[PDB]
């Protein structure tokens, strides 16, 4: 939910850009519905 | 309407080479030879044209076509007085047979440094199709010239014409110039070489004498054992190897299943082992007796080389499919030294006419599926130069499984430091090189065995009752042997072995001339197999 | 006179039979008699079987005629003679003929189709195309040959209409074949003879084909290499010879009429096809064997009359034959919401040592499966596994060519040597089996096409022989990743024993004794076909609570005999998987909901495989944990 959310970006004066998108990694063992939970997320996501 | 009559002239005193025809013998009988490399499909050629004027639409027929598309000059009615337009109408005219034979120089005669030289000879009337490729041919007939455009930026005056343009009577822009540049082909009245399934038409046409000398050699008792010591006489002492040699060059039989199986009965043998054990001393023998037999190397051929390849001989002009190794050898055996050093690619390609044997090509427009019916007689080296004796048959070779698969019979020759036998080896070198002939002694000739093996090629072996049982109590031999725990074979026994050795036996019953499989031939087949495996 | 009759016809007053059948006082007799031999002849039995074909062909709207060659020659030698001699001028007199035999019985035709195309069959005189010469020209030929290539479907003139660029009139309809085309330079109301354009939009068009019919390779002497020729199908035969196919083709011999390359006055030559068949729909199914299917369903033990009659000529292998049937029935695809996917397809790996029959085992689900295509390793490139974008040197234009596993669309990718692929092959497989589809971005293209492919595997140890000491995982190339898709494992290894040896060997000597080219339960194949068509196009099997108590408990067993072992993690995917071998066995019986015996059987088929991919230390599991299943 909060990757999909994700957070405010920030265009500073100096042209310094901070990120506001999310990044998680799901490390774990096989058969743990890793890859059912990233099909989900690109079946949801608007663009993905 | 009218019979065409074709005058084939032969036995002409000499006969030339590729490179010894000259531009002095234009239009003039002679007699070349050849290697056919590729031939034409029989195509129709304009030989009584028929036109029809656009003025007077009669009909004028048996306009003579000589050497190129001709148009008349005069109607038939008086009225016209055309001579320029024409239609030609095709089902009104009349054809004749015409196939292009591509020919190369034969090997024994390319100069020294030179590259082999190709001529395109035509074949017409009941001559097409005579040729084939791969066969030496002679043939007989016109040194003829067609027209070569390409000639263009050839150095020198090329010749040209100009219409003549005095008396001529001007008033006060005509050029007519043409270009004169030809080349040198060829038109054959006649082909001989320099379908056999059925015995009975093959003993027909055969000399009487022959007759004799064929039957007493069937007569003979121990005519396996004359046979393996007249194949390659040159080499002493490998007679596993000749045995194997024999049988792969008569063959077992073809069996096709209800669903199309297709199981092959062409032996495929490969030979290795330590330097210099006379490997390609066999594959030379081969090549030279074996009918259809070609022979290459591993790293001077390519897949498109041994399969067929697609070329072009001019640019814009169409694709077509030269006859690859693996096709000039059809009905016959592949010689391949050196296996080993061939590329990945390349025996990939080979596998896929091990397979099947058959070769699809779908490059460039052309979907053609060829079929190569060949034997594989292959020679190869051990990884680091030198057989591993404490390694498996698949270790010692970088050969890749799929192919080596395919191969019934592994010769594995090792040479030892054995007193007696390198004195008697050596004086068998020195020998051969003191005479010539006088110090080969075969029980047979190469003639009189090449007409046995032609013989023998044409039974159909069968096995008998017992022969099924045994063959099965062979095989559970042979599985038992393997996987003892000590023996350590080279390479493992399957059902691919149980189908080797059947088709060994039917060579076997092909090489004592009998339709019906004794089980002592089966006994034999299964001491040659066994006796290759080597233990680790 | 001016009128003949069939005895007088013999006799020909002109130099060849072109002219004596083009002379009208000849060309009305043979309309004439031909409309005569089209309504009388009948069988020994009495069935008219011409009457039977004009009717058929008017209850069918076809515009093809299928003429037979033994009722005109018994008939009529001399018009069968005509025929076979001069099938350019016959063929229109006689297409003619039956449009009016045709139209007496179906009156108010010509509004359906303009004419009636005459197929001519069982033509007796066969060539082979490397028999065809010059004699053959302009003549009817019947040879045969394997397709090799076929060119689209192009429209071709057949009534045209020019439109006058002075007047704007529509000159009316002039009929164009297939010798050249034709040109007008005569207008009505104005009589311009300057630029006439075709009017497309009122010009009526034929179907027009070229199949490159090249000469069977195992009817190929030895030492010649095959031939091909040209045959032109034209607007009705369009699209019924695959390329592959055996068919043969009666036709008219011709020539291409177009000389300078080869320096002699040389033609090509094609065969305008009349006739095309296949020499020798399959998986449809009729009313009666519809019944005949749902009847013999009904039958128990019918699970295993299905897994013996797969692979006939395979010796035992009796596991590997019920994954095969299992994959060829396969599961049922699912969607909770549109938010949670499981695949309904059954992968089923085949991990054995040379000379296991793994190859056949895949060549006979090429034979049996609908929509099945078959990809290698390493080897013939006849399909490539991978979806590209890819210019075609010859034609100009670019095709997207999906893989192998987006051609089986909806059904079976068997791939030989899955040991050894290329990274790209390895990474389209391994995505197209996570996802169930192929993603391309090249070339402009960026596509998602759909792979929802059942993939059977065939693959070699890991150094030539299994390996029991050691696991599944290590004795082959491919990891972890592909090996869990994959919801069947059958480990097969060439064992050590006097019996199985012996009968192995009986079976193939028997074989082989069949086989000679001298005289020397399951259910057929041809209906299994069928069988296993329309049980994957009509049966959608479900489960239902009442079974969910069992199917847990067995998950959990699984789960701790396998960490106690830790050899081989048995995840939610084995659940799953059994659960897809439940809807298949469901299916072969043409169950509506899934019983508790084929759960039963599923779970064993899933505890055999996952136990046999373990090492000999870890198959206790076997003899004293699952010994129950
Ligand atoms: N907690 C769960 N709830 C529901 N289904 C699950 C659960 N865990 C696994 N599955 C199912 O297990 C099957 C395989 O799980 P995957 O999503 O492929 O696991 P994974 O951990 O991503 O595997 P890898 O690491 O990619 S090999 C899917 O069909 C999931 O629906
Ligand atoms: N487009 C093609 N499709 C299939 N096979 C082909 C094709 N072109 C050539 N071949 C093969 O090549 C053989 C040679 O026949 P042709 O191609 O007609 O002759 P060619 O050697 O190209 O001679 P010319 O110079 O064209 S008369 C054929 O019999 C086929 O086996
Ligand atoms: N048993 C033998 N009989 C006759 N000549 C032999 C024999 N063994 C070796 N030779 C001779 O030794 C040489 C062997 O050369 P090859 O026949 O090319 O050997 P090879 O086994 O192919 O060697 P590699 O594998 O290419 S290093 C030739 O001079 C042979 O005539
Ligand atoms: N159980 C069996 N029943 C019948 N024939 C068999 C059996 N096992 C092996 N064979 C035969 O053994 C040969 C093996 O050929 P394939 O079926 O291609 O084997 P394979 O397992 O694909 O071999 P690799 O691994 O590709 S070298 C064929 O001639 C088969 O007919
Ligand atoms: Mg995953
Ligand atoms: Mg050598
Ligand atoms: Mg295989
Ligand atoms: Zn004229
Ligand atoms: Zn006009």
């Amino acid at each position: 939910v909060c990757l999909l959310m994700g957070g405010s970006k920030k265009i500073l004066p100096d042209g310094m850009r901070l990120r506001g998108d999310i990044n998680v990694l799901l490390l774990g063992d096989p058969g743990t519905a890793k890859s059912q939970l990233l099909k989900f997320v690109e079946k949801v996501s608007p663009i993905a | 309407t009218e019979r065409v009559f074709q005058i084939s002239f032969f036995n002409l005193p000499t006969v030339h080479r590729i490179r010894d025809i000259r531009s002095e013998k234009i239009g003039s009988l002679l007699s070349i030879s050849g290697t056919v490399t590729r031939t034409s499909e029989v195509r129709p050629e304009l030989y009584k044209a028929s036109f029809t004027c656009d003025m007077c639409r009669a009909i004028v027929d048996n306009v003579e076509q000589s050497f190129k598309y001709t148009e008349p000059t005069f109607c038939p009615n008086p009225s016209c007085e055309n001579r320029a337009f024409w239609t030609l109408n095709v089902t009104r005219s009349r054809f004749l047979d015409w196939q292009k034979v591509r020919i190369q120089e034969n090997a024994n005669e390319i100069p020294t440094g030179s590259m082999p030289r190709t001529l395109d000879v035509i074949l017409r009337g009941d001559s097409v199709e005579r040729a084939k490729p791969g066969d030496r041919c002679k043939f007989t007939g016109v040194e003829i010239v067609v027209p070569d455009v390409t000639q263009l930026g050839l150095p020198g005056v090329k010749p040209s014409s100009t219409l003549d343009t005095r008396g001529i009577s001007k008033t006060t822009r005509s050029l007519g110039v043409r270009d004169l540049t030809y080349k040198i082909s060829f038109l054959a009245c006649h082909v001989i070489s320099i379908n056999e399934r059925d015995q009975e038409v093959f003993l027909n046409s055969l000399s009487s004498d022959e007759i004799n000398e064929l039957k007493e050699m069937v007569k003979d008792e121990h005519i396996y054992d004359k046979l393996v010591r007249s194949i390659a006489p040159a080499v002493f002492g490998h007679e596993a190897v000749k045995k194997g040699i024999l049988l792969q060059m008569l063959g077992g039989v073809h069996k096709s299943t209800v669903e199309g199986i297709k199981l092959r009965g062409d032996i495929n043998i490969c030979v290795v082992g330590d330097p210099s054990t006379s490997k390609s001393q066999f594959l030379k023998y081969v090549v030279g007796f074996a009918p259809r037999s070609v022979y290459t190397s591993g790293k001077a051929s390519s897949a498109a080389g041994l399969t067929a390849a697609v070329v072009r001989d001019e640019e814009g002009g169409d694709y077509t499919i030269e006859a690859g190794a693996l096709m000039l050898a059809d009905n016959g055996i592949c010689c391949i030294d050196e296996f080993d050093k061939m590329d990945i690619s390349d025996q990939v390609a080979i596998h896929e006419a091990m397979e099947q044997q058959t070769i699809s090509i779908a490059k460039a427009g052309i979907h053609a599926t060829l079929n190569a019916r060949t034997s594989i007689l292959a020679a190869a080296n051990p990884v680091g130069g030198r057989y591993n004796r404490k390694l498996s048959l698949r270790g010692n070779l970088n050969m890749t499984a799929p192919i080596m698969s395919r191969f019934d019979l592994f010769f594995v020759i090792l040479d030892d430091c054995n007193e007696k036998i390198d004195t008697e080896l050596a004086s068998h070198i020195v020998d051969l090189h003191m005479k010539r002939d006088e110090a080969i002694e075969p029980p047979f000739s190469a003639e009189q065995l090449r007409r046995y093996i032609k013989y023998a090629r044409t039974f159909k072996p069968i096995l008998t009752k017992e022969a099924r049982s045994y063959l099965v109590e062979k095989y559970k031999e042979l599985r038992k042997d393997d996987a003892q725990g000590f023996s350590r074979s080279s390479y493992r026994i399957t059902v691919r072995q149980l189908e080797s050795m059947i088709r060994l036996s039917e060579a076997i019953a092909r090489a004592n001339c009998v339709d019906e499989i004794t089980p002592s031939f089966i006994a034999e087949a299964y001491d040659l197999l066994r006796q290759s495996i080597i233990r680790v | 006179r001016e009128e003949l009759t069939l005895e007088s016809l013999s006799n020909v007053k002109a130099n060849s039979y072109s002219e004596w059948i083009t002379q009208p006082n000849v060309s009305r007799t043979i309309a004439r008699e031909l409309k005569s031999f089209l309504l009388e002849y009948t069988d020994e039995t009495g069935r008219s079987v011409y009457g039977a074909r004009i009717r058929t062909l008017g209850e069918m709207n076809s515009e093809s005629l299928e003429v037979n060659y033994r009722h005109l020659a018994e008939s009529k030698a001399i018009l069968a003679l005509f025929l076979a001699k001069c099938p350019e001028e016959m063929l229109k007199i006689f297409d003619l003929v039956a449009m009016e035999a045709t139209e007496l019985h179906y009156p108010d035709y010509a509004r359906i189709h303009s004419e009636i195309h005459v197929r001519i069959s069982d033509f007796p005189t066969i060539y082979s195309l490397r028999e065809l010469r010059e004699s053959n020209l302009s003549s009817l030929v019947r040879v045969t040959g394997v397709v090799t290539r076929r060119t689209g479907v192009f429209p071709q003139l057949k009534y045209v209409k020019f439109n006058c660029l002075k007047c704007g009139s529509i000159l009316g309809p002039f009929f164009q074949d297939s010798n050249e085309e034709i040109r007008i330079s005569f207008c009505t109301n104005c009589k311009s003879k300057g630029p006439f354009r075709v009017n497309g939009e009122k010009t009526v068009y034929r179907n027009y084909q070229r199949v490159t019919l090249q000469e069977a390779p195992g009817t190929v002497p030895p030492g010649r290499l095959p031939r091909h020729r040209e045959v032109i199908l034209l607007a009705d035969l369009v699209d019924v010879s695959k390329p592959g196919e055996e068919v043969e083709v009666t036709g008219i011999y011709k020539n291409n009429y177009d000389n300078a390359k080869n320096g002699f006055p040389v033609f090509a030559t094609i065969i305008e096809a009349n006739s095309i068949k296949r020499r020798e729909d399959v998986f449809s199914w009729t009313e009666e064997e519809e019944r005949e299917f749902r009847k013999i369903s009904r039958d128990r033990g019918i699970i295993d009359k299905i897994i013996s009659s797969m692979a006939p000529s395979i010796y035992g292998h009796r596991d590997i034959k019920t994954a095969v049937a299992c994959s060829l029935f396969g599961g049922v695809p699912k969607n909770v919401n549109g938010k949670h996917s499981i695949r309904g397809d059954i992968n089923v790996l085949l991990l054995g040592d040379p000379g296991t029959a793994k190859s056949q085992i895949l060549k006979y689900v090429e034979k049996t499966a609908h929509r099945a295509v078959f990809a290698t390793g390493q080897g013939a490139s006849a399909v490539g596994l991978t979806a590209s974008v890819r210019k075609d040197p010859i034609t100009k234009e670019w095709t997207l060519e999906g893989g192998a596993l987006v051609l089986a669309d909806k059904g079976v990718c068997l791939i030989d040597e899955f040991d050894k692929m290329n990274d790209q092959d390895r990474t389209s497989i391994h995505e197209a089996m996570e996802q169930q589809s192929i993603s391309i971005s090249k070339a402009g293209i960026v596509t998602t096409l759909q792979a929802r492919c059942s993939i059977i595997a065939a693959a070699n140890p890991n150094g030539g022989r299994y390996n029991s000491t050691l696991p599944l995982a290590q004795n082959v190339s491919l990891t972890e990743p592909i090996l869990s898709r994959f919801d069947i494992l059958c480990v097969v290894r060439d064992l050590v024993d006097e019996e199985a040896d012996e009968r192995l060997a009986t079976f193939v000597v028997d074989s082989h004794v069949r086989s000679h080219p001298e005289n020397d339960s399951p259910i057929p194949q041809e209906l299994l076909m069928k069988y296993i068509h329309y049980a994957r196009t009509k049966i959608y099997p479900k489960l239902h609570q009442m079974d969910m108590d069992k199917v847990s408990r067995v998950y959990a067993d699984l789960r701790r005999e396998s960490i106690s072992t830790g050899s081989f993690p048995i995840t939610v995917r084995h659940l799953e998987s059994i659960l897809r071998i439940a809807e298949s066995f469901a299916k072969m019986r043409l169950s509506e909901f899934v019983s508790s015996y084929d759960l039963d059987r599923a779970i064993k088929v899933v505890v055999d495989s996952f136990v046999d991919a373990q090492k000999v230390s870890v198959r206790r599991q076997l003899r004293r944990s699952f010994a129950i299943y």
